[PDB]
RNA sequence: CCUGUCAAACUCCAAACUUACAGACGCUGUUUGACGCGGGGAUUCCGGUGCGCGGGGU
RNA sequence: AGUGCAAGAGCAAAAGAUGACUUGACAGUGUUCUUCCCAACGAGGAACGCUGACGCGAAAGCGUGGUCUAGCGAACCAAUU
RNA sequence: UUAGGCGGCCACAGCGGUGGGGUUGCCUCCCGUACCCAUCCCGAACACGGAAGAUAAGCCCACCAGCGUUCCAGGGAGUACUGGAGUGCGCGAGCCUCUGGGAAAUCCGGUUCGCCGCCACC
């Protein structure tokens, strides 16, 4: 800009997506990168090869294409999040995916995050990523008694939408149980 | 001292004043001289010393080769004289002299001198018409100041 | 010369030009090379550890195995053998 | 396909020329090669330049100099249209003057020696010390220029 | 076009500033939260050498904590034309500032590919101060 | 803006050239065995000069 | 800018600063390069491994000292385990 | 890709600026703190829960070259410098002929306002 002197940092650090520092060490493992990256309104879930020209997907998995299994709920959630993650190693179990990492990106390290419910998701699903049990939340929060708990606090509705008035988060445990059926079309 | 000690190019280049210190300020005081207020593309002549052989030119051969030139165009032209005379050149290479036997040889600080290519200009003069006969008069005194033979030449000027 | 340190006259060589400053980029230090495979030996100024020694900067080796995540490498510095532990940062694929 | 032949001695000439001099099978002086045009001959002769003198040559010339110059691989016998005929790969002295300046095989190749050993020049020559252009006999000759030198060198 | 155009306050900040930890109290009984204290750099000799010590105390005040406050820290000074800066912002004093803002300065804040705010979209100096005249009081 | 010059310890530039490896051409080796390897015996560690590049010195 | 100190070199969601935690400046054993271009030679040094025990982090991972190149010493003898 | 995720190359991608684009779609700004987590003070951020509105941001899409960068033409220039040879010139520094290479500056004229990979998607 200023000169040829001047020094325009990477397209994805310029872009400020990337964090190539920590993204390093991501690599250096040598198994693939499970790329958990949120959303206002959905969570997204992908498994990472490197490759020649780029990074390779091997199995990705949004939480629009959830909807296809049977959900009627929102998809930025906790409930959510759990099992957009045990879609994506579902998945990646039929790859020949038998291991991968955890890759947040710019998405904090906070105790018991979406995240780490993506995380928490791909390990139930069979895959063999390095986690910290405690770290995780509890069975409940995964499920949704947190946002049961607020629709009790009413007056006033939660939902716009034409769900349900007291909010199901049964619909985890209808969905769950389906999902570790082999027969299902992934 | 015999400019034949300095006049050759052998020494590298040593012009860097941050490693070289007590170095002789010049002894030059002008290097523009005449009426230094008005442009140079206001006159129609442009006359040149060339320098016609690679050497390297002190101070103070540049100092009195300056004087005795502008002398003449102060004497012919008067003290606010039509013209304008330019040193292009800056005096950068440092010089020494070892001054014990050949123990200790790098010499101290005594002088600076121009590296000077052939072919180049040492002093250019703008002057009016009727005034040139007097600067390439100016310039026969010049050159016999400065070590080298040297060349007058007119760049613009076809009024003959 | 003045000192015969491992870093002596190398200015040059061990300075990247302004535009390549900062970061490296970890595609090419994460590379995974095979045994048999020949390689350049530059080093990256951006990248410290896993180096080897400046004066064998332009080497084409040839890689013998490696050394945990480092590769190690066979080149002749005159007429002597030597076998170099340099990590794929300071390599580049020949051909 | 050039005519390199060597004009100057092997003293004070550098290792790394008279190497590729030698590797051009030329060992002494007056020692003539038939060299054919590629990329990797190309920077050979232009690297033995100063010490040599070289050109393509005619048909006519060639065949003067290879009846009385060329000798075997390994003999003291002369080379005749009868000796081609019956070892080579050709009916007569032209026909591997011709191959030879086409590029389709080599003296080796058909049991000649690479050098034909010339005799000092009959009137001498123009000047080991300038090139071609200034009147010696060192570097690119014409066509007809070099005819004249291995002519004179029968 | 008009409504995530139109401004609003970001983060009013009042500041003392002393140099040798009394002016705590009273910002705790004016505002509404916990204050904190401020650090210094660089070696001076008005006896301030010492780099890490208590010589100043601020507080940030968000959405309606800062509204409040304004009803009564506006009829207090007054206000003028060369006290506003190029981006517009203004401070008035103890000292007030107040950073006001248009609806999407989440951009520059956030992590997730963040991007600086283009001068069109930018805060002018005389938008500001039409914004600050609507509510309350006058300008000049 | 206009205008005048520099850099062995400066660099947005930048050769010629030098250099690692590989292919090919040449050359060399497979009874003259190269390349390599092991062993025995040395002499030698006052150098000089021409050309090219130099650093010091009138 | 800063990064302890010469100079050259590295560095910005860091190698810099602040905060908290922490003591890997840990034990043992090697490959390699360097010291000594080529090309033999000690001490010292550096990059890189492995076995053991720790620190930190969610995790990859990083830590065999302070970003890199100076701060070092054979035998005998003296003390210590 | 009628707005997505991860990247490779790491300014041909910078800087600056014009124009156009979104009913249950995507991405956002945007709305709100019971919880998980949070600010040495602030739900600003960080984290979490959610859609009243929104295309003005960003981002995605078309375009401008004024600055910076890349490459190409022609001009400078086969000039500066140079590998090899010379009983070629100069008192000398130095120059020159022949052979093989070959700049930088700057000027005018063009190009460049990113290319490509894996995945997801009316
Ligand atoms: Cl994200
Ligand atoms: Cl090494
Ligand atoms: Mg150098
Ligand atoms: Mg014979
Ligand atoms: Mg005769
Ligand atoms: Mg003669
Ligand atoms: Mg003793
Ligand atoms: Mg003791
Ligand atoms: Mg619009
Ligand atoms: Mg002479
Ligand atoms: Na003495
Ligand atoms: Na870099
Ligand atoms: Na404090
Ligand atoms: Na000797
Ligand atoms: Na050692
Ligand atoms: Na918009
Ligand atoms: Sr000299
Ligand atoms: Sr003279
Ligand atoms: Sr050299
Ligand atoms: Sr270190
Ligand atoms: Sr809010
Ligand atoms: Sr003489
Ligand atoms: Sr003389
Ligand atoms: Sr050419």
């Amino acid at each position: 800009a200023t000169g040829p002197r001047y020094k325009v940092p990477m397209r994805r650090r310029r872009e400020a997506r990337t964090d190539y520092h920590q993204r390093l060490r991501l690599l250096k493992s040598g198994k693939p990168r499970l790329v958990a990256r949120k959303s206002n309104k959905h969570v997204r879930a992908q498994l990472v090869t490197l490759g020649p020209n780029g990074d390779d997907t091997l199995a990705s998995a949004h939480s629009s294409d959830l909807a296809e299994y049977g959900w009627e709920a929102p998809t930025g959630n906790m409930p959510s999040a759990y099992l957009t993650g045990l879609l994506a190693g579902l998945r990646a179990q039929e790859a020949g995916v038998e291991e991968a990492v955890l890759d947040i990106g710019l998405n904090s390290p906070t105790p018991g995050s979406k995240v780490f419910a993506i995380q928490e998701g791909a390990i139930d699903a069979g895959l063999d990523i390095p986690h910290n049990d405690d770290v995780l939340a509890d069975w409940q929060r995964t499920r949704g008694a947190h946002i049961a708990e607020y629709d009790e606090q009413l007056e006033e509705p939660l939902y716009s939408g034409d769900f349900d008035a007291a909010d199901l988060p049964e619909h985890f445990d209808e969905l769950r149980e389906t999902l570790l059926d082999g027969d299902i079309e992934l | 001292k015999p400019a034949s000690m300095y006049r050759d190019i052998d020494k590298p280049a040593y012009t860097r004043r941050e490693y070289i210190t007590g170095i002789p300020g010049s002894k030059i005081a002008q290097h523009k001289m005449g009426r230094k207020q008005k442009d140079a593309d206001d006159y129609p002549v442009q006359i040149s010393l060339i320098v016609e052989e690679t050497v390297q030119l002190r101070h103070g051969s540049l100092e009195a080769s300056r004087l005795s030139a502008n002398r003449h165009l102060i004497k012919e032209l008067g003290e606010e004289g039509d013209y304008k005379m330019t040193l292009r050149k800056f005096p950068h290479q440092v010089l020494r002299e070892n001054k014990d036997g050949m123990r200790a040889a790098f010499g101290k600080i005594v002088g600076t001198a121009a590296r000077v290519q052939a072919g180049e200009q040492l002093f250019t003069a703008y002057c009016n018409v009727e005034d040139a006969e007097h600067v390439k008069e100016a310039f026969r005194r010049a050159y016999n100041k400065i070590t080298p033979s040297c060349r007058i030449k007119v760049e613009r000027g076809e009024e003959l | 010369p003045s000192s015969n340190g491992p870093l002596e006259g190398t200015r040059g060589k061990l300075k990247n030009k302004p535009r390549d400053r900062g970061t490296s980029p970890p595609q090419r230090a994460v590379e995974e090379f095979d045994d048999g495979e020949k390689v350049h030996l530059k080093i990256d100024p951006s990248v410290p550890n896993g180096r080897f020694h400046p004066r064998f900067d332009g080497q084409t080796g040839t890689v013998e195995g490696k050394q945990g995540d480092a590769y190690k490498v066979d080149i002749v510095d005159g007429g002597k053998e030597k076998t170099i532990i340099v990590t794929a940062a300071h390599l580049r694929r020949q051909e | 396909m050039h005519a390199l032949v060597q004009l100057r001695g092997e003293v004070n000439m550098h290792t790394d020329i008279q190497d590729t001099l030698e590797m051009l099978n030329i060992h002494h002086v007056n020692h003539c090669t038939l060299v054919p045009e590629t990329d990797a001959y190309r920077g050979m002769v232009a690297k033995v330049n100063d010490f040599v003198a070289f050109g393509e040559p005619s048909q006519e010339t060639l065949e003067t100099v290879l009846a009385t110059r060329a000798e075997p691989l390994e003999g003291d016998a002369d080379v005749d249209d009868e000796w081609v005929a019956e070892h080579t790969d050709y009916d007569d002295i032209s026909g591997l003057a011709f191959a030879l300046l086409s590029e389709e095989t080599t003296l080796r190749e058909q049991g000649l020696s690479p050098t034909l050993r010339l005799h000092p020049p009959r009137g001498g020559h123009d000047g080991v010390k300038h090139p071609v252009k200034e009147g010696g006999q060192l570097g690119k000759h014409d066509t007809e220029g070099i005819d004249d030198l291995l002519e004179a060198m029968r | 076009f008009h409504e995530m155009r139109e401004p609003r306050i970001e983060k009013v900040v009042v500041h003392m500033g002393i140099g040798h930890a009394n002016a705590e109290d009273i910002l705790g009984e004016i505002t509404g939260q916990m204050p904190v204290r401020t650090k210094a750099k660089r070696t001076v000799g008005e006896f301030d050498i010492r780099e890490g010590d208590p010589i100043g105390a601020k507080v940030t005040l968000r959405d309606e904590m800062a509204e409040e406050f304004l009803q009564t820290a506006l009829p207090l000074a007054e206000l003028a034309t060369s006290q506003f800066d190029d981006t517009g912002n203004f401070s008035f004093g103890l000292d007030v500032t107040v950073n006001l803002v248009r609806p999407g300065y989440r951009v520059a804040k956030r992590d997730k590919a963040s991007r600086s705010i283009p001068t069109k979209h930018r805060l002018n100096p005389a938008d500001a101060v039409a914004f600050i005249e609507s509510t309350y009081d006058v300008e000049v």
